[PDB]
RNA sequence: AUGGCCAGAAAGUGGUGUUGACGCAAUGUGAUUUCUGCCCAGUGCUCUGAAUGUCAAAGUGAAGAAAUUCAACCAAGCGCGGGUAAACGGCGGGAGUAACUAUGACUCUCUGUAGCCAAAUGGAUUA
RNA sequence: AGACCCUGUUGAGCUUGACUCUAGUUUGACAUUGUGAAAAGA
RNA sequence: GUCCUAAGGGGGGCUCAUGGAGAACAGAAAUCUCCAGUAGAACAAAAGGGUAAAAGUCCCCUUGAUUUUGAUUUUCAGUGU
RNA sequence: GGGAUGGCUUGUGGCGGCCAAGCGUUCAUAGCGACGUCGCUUUGAUCCUUCGAUGUCGGCUCUUCCUAUCAUACCGAAGCAGAAUUCGGUAAGCGUUGGAUUGUUCACCCACUAAUAGGGAACGUGAGCUGGGUUUAGACCGUCGUGAGACAGGUUA
């Protein structure tokens, strides 16, 4: 990296303690239907700021070989991928791919219902501002399986998708849109994705009365094939790093409210019962 | 005087009271005085003795806690201050388990400072006794506190009434097997 | 650890301070502040002198 | 040997080394008001603070 | 800057201790080194904490820590 | 006792030894009274407990016409793995657990104006 | 012509995992070293 | 063997390689003009989709060559502001 | 085997700013600047803040010198009534003392007195007598070191 700009790019791509927000690459296979492309466009519109788009046709079957997916992730620094596909067996498929260290961590297929699908443009409402993260609601009994399953991985993937940029503070004017995923434990269960805008009304109390209006897109999914993580790779990915601004707690050492370092001492209970006083001549009767 | 200097100028130094010669008082009175002094500073009860000490393990534990709190430094230094003849050198000897500092009932036995290695990271510094100057302290008060040698004072009979006031009469009668005096001159 | 880093850890060689490693020094003959290395550095002294 | 004692020109000589905001000052003033004395705690490292801007003023009779 | 402080009871004295002859500033929470490992002696009577500082623009001299 | 501790250049040499554990030899401390801060296990002390890991000379095998070279095998000690005089040394405590054995690691929180109890005394403030 | 201080291709006593050795001690091998058995390998 | 108010950063303007058609010397190749030009140039890397009112290239400003603070992270500290 | 700063010093702070008679300059109006002044360094208080020995001083016994005068003599001034003084001048002729305290920079307290002045002649190395800095060899205690030993040191002969 002789160039300072290339050095900056390398430092941006370098591993960090506090990671960058994840980037999602949107790409399609050699055959991909118009409904699948519309679904991909709606997801990209929800995630514009941290996404890149491919426009060519890629001869990739991810559950057979993902070498090209790993190459694309390493080239574009994208750790989330949305892959569109179509077939006779699978007419409308979105494959969510999550990667770790430019290798496939896990993969999940979503089968889209074409008849119930509605785009964002099919609702005449004011839409979400660009870059605004929405609130999230996950509903139903399908997301509390004791063993990790397709619905648990789908919840994790959708959280990583609609996560946005983390922040310690949020404006109260930035709570106007909610994304609701509903799925019930059971012939296959249906994972339903809906987006709503939020209106508040006076209710006579301090808390306002919430009302919702549909925003789009309307999506019905059936969970399909699954690629589970290796346990060692999963442990590596689920490790959490401590920031330097997280103090390692020392015994008996603390900080007071003025910033002074304070140490605590422990005297113990005074037990003078085992002390014999001096048998003085003036006390000996 | 020294407490005010320590509070004003060196608040980072840790002041610890040590009540010595607790074998000369009733234990209930020693506990009451400990409860009074611990409102201001942490207080350790101690009988200073090489052979038969009291409070030695507790004081060692407190110094160990201070050493752990200052584990970044190479050591902690613990300076012993107080009045003459209160038992500073005796406390150093009791903590060491060996006669390392000179001990006498003569006030002013220790004249210069002395470094004693208690453990690898703990030093003890013996100091001569100090008498903070007060305009309300009388020579009789200093003599009864033990500041001076009584061999070098003129007219020692004048301080006997203060001793007779301080000591209960039956205690003196039992000490000297003597009774029936009406004043200090006839007692002497 | 590099070879220098392992050697410095073995020999107790401390890292230099940021004031110590500054690219600046006082030349008394000219009475001026000059860089030790780099452009017009002191390591290339005399290469542009007239004589 | 007699060294050359020279200070170099530097923009760092003409800046503010330590700054503090009004919110931090107010937090420290509230802590100063609420602080209490504990015999079983010791001070190990003082915080470098502008204590003249944090400490409460003297009594009006004294002033 | 430094003067040699001599130690030992013999006629030939050890000379490793150096006393600073100029005023010094030791900073807050200062505790002196133990005497066996104290090479540089900064004596108590030469330690300063305040300075008379003049502001050139305001033409005001204040005593500052 | 086919021993310990010594001596001699060696000796079919001498001593301890006309000796045998209530003895001999080497240490440290130093009458009596007082007296063994609490707990370990890093250095050390010692365990023939399994290994060949290191592994000399001699011996064994292979090649070569031979000089020679290459291989295994390989005592004690070291190393590895156990118990300590626990001497030096280190060592703020007390609960827990998910580790499960060493090293744990991660939370919690700690402040009688002359008595009682001990085989008269409570001492070293020792004649 | 002491004592003190300074210098040495300095002398000497003393200490220690300083260097090279070494008494003592310990371990292996060859020789002194003979006569019969039983077992396992050539 | 030479030359440079260094590189870097921010902002702004502009568009390249090449081909065709034209302009005294000038003729395959010197400079100017128009048109066409997905980058086929340049600069980075080693794309299987790097960058075009720019990441290219020229102007303006900074060039101060490794700032200050931290009770926090890791390591060290017989000289622990 | 060598070796063992000085016609100095004294009574009035430093830093920053301002003013300033004057010096310079007057094709540049800058630069020096005495005398001053201004800012940083408890309503007679508090007595609950004493801030580091590498550097050594002593005492008798006795003589002389200086004056930078404490007392004695004379003189000038002050609300100096008197008395007692205070400030200053000439003056070294004549005196300037016992005593306490070594847990200690032995410096301060007490008294008498007319008064209890300050220095030099050593301390710009240095054989009168005799105590402390002080230190050959004996010995403990503390600190450091595996040790021989050394020292932050303390004690004894
Ligand atoms: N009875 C009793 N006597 C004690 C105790 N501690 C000390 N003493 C006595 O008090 C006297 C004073 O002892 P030191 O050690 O010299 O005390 P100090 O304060 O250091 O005395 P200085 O050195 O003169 O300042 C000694 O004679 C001890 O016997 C105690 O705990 N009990
Ligand atoms: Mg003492
Ligand atoms: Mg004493």
């Amino acid at each position: 990296p002789r160039n300072a700009r290339s050095k900056r790019a390398l430092e941006k791509r370098a591993p960090k303690i506090v990671e960058n927000p994840k980037t999602c690459l949107f790409l399609r296979g050699t055959t991909c239907s118009q409904i699948t492309q519309d679904a991909m466009n709606d997801l990209y519109a929800m995630r514009q700021v941290h996404a890149k788009r491919f426009h060519k046709k890629n001869a990739i079957h991810p559950f057979e070989d993902a070498t090209s997916l790993c190459f694309f992730s390493e080239k574009n620094d994208c750790s989330l991928m949305v892959f569109g596909s179509s077939n006779k067996k699978r007419p409308h498929t979105l494959t969510f791919v999550r990667m770790f260290d430019y290798k496939v961590l896990d993969m999940l297929e979503f089968y889209l219902d074409p008849d119930t699908y509605r785009s964002i443009s099919q609702f005449k409402t004011s839409k979400i501002p660009i870059g605004m993260r929405p609130m999230m609601v996950f509903a139903g009994t399908a997301f509390e399986s004791p063993v990790p399953n397709a619905f648990t991985m789908a919840k994790s993937m959708l959280i990583d998708f609609f996560r946005g940029e983390p922040s310690d503070k949020i404006d109260v004017e930035g709570l106007r849109f909610v994304v609701v995923v509903t799925a019930d434990e059971p012939q296959k269960p249906i994972l339903r994705l809906r987006v709503y805008g939020i209106r508040t009304k006076r209710s006579g109390t301090r808390l306002p009365r919430v009302e919702v209006e549909e925003h789009g897109p309307r999506m019905d999914f059936r969970l399909g094939r699954m690629r589970e993580p290796d346990p060692a790779m999963l442990k590596e990915a689920m490790k959490k790093a401590k920031t330097p601004q997280e103090e390692r707690t020392k015994k008996n050492i603390s900080m007071d409210l003025l910033g002074d370092k304070i140490g605590r001492i422990h005297m113990g209970k005074t037990d003078l019962s085992k002390l014999q006083t001096r048998k003085m001549k003036g006390l000996k009767r | 005087h020294v407490e005010k200097y320590l509070a004003a100028e060196a608040p980072h130094k840790h002041l610890v009271f040590v009540l010595n010669k607790i074998d000369l008082v009733p234990s209930s009175q020693a506990a009451a005085w400990i409860r009074i002094l611990q409102k201001d500073h942490p207080t350790c009860a101690m009988r200073a003795s090489i052979t038969n000490p009291f409070g030695r393990g507790s004081l060692i534990d407190l110094l160990r806690q201070f050493s752990v709190l200052h584990k970044d430094r190479k050591q902690i230094s613990v300076g012993l201050i107080g009045y003459p003849n209160v038992g500073k050198s005796s406390i150093i000897n009791a903590l060491r388990g060996k006669a390392v500092a000179k001990v006498a009932p003569i006030p002013g036995e220790t004249k210069v400072w002395q470094y004693v290695t208690l453990m690898k990271r703990i030093y003890l510094i013996d100091c001569p006794g100090i008498v903070p100057p007060n305009q309300h302290d009388t020579p009789e008060d200093l003599l009864l506190r033990g500041v001076v040698r009584v061999e070098n004072v003129e007219h020692p009979e004048q301080y006997i009434p203060a001793v007779l006031r301080k000591v209960k009469q039956h205690h003196m009668e039992r000490t000297y097997e003597l009774r029936g005096w009406k004043d200090h001159i006839e007692f002497l | 650890e590099t070879k220098w880093q392992a050697f410095a850890r073995r020999r107790g060689i401390k890292p230099k301070t940021r004031e110590q490693r500054r690219n600046l020094q006082y030349n008394p003959t000219t009475g001026q502040w000059e860089r030790k290395w780099g452009y017009k550095g002191a390591n290339k002294r005399g290469e542009t002198d007239p004589i | 040997e007699v060294p050359k004692a020279v200070i170099e020109p530097n923009r760092k000589w003409f800046t503010n080394t330590r700054v503090i905001s009004q919110d931090t000052l107010q937090s420290f003033r509230e802590a100063m008001a609420e602080k209490q004395k504990d015999p079983y705690t010791v001070l190990l490292k003082s915080n470098k603070l502008p204590m003249s801007l944090i400490r409460d003023g003297p009594k009006l009779e004294d002033g | 800057m430094f003067k040699v402080v001599k130690t030992g009871k013999k006629t030939h004295k050890k000379g490793w201790k150096r006393i600073v002859t100029k005023p010094t500033f030791v900073g807050p929470d200062f505790t002196r080194r133990p005497v066996k490992y104290e090479r540089f002696i900064r004596p108590m009577g030469l330690r300063y904490k305040k300075a008379n500082v003049t502001h050139p623009t305001l033409n005001v001299t204040v005593q500052l820590p």
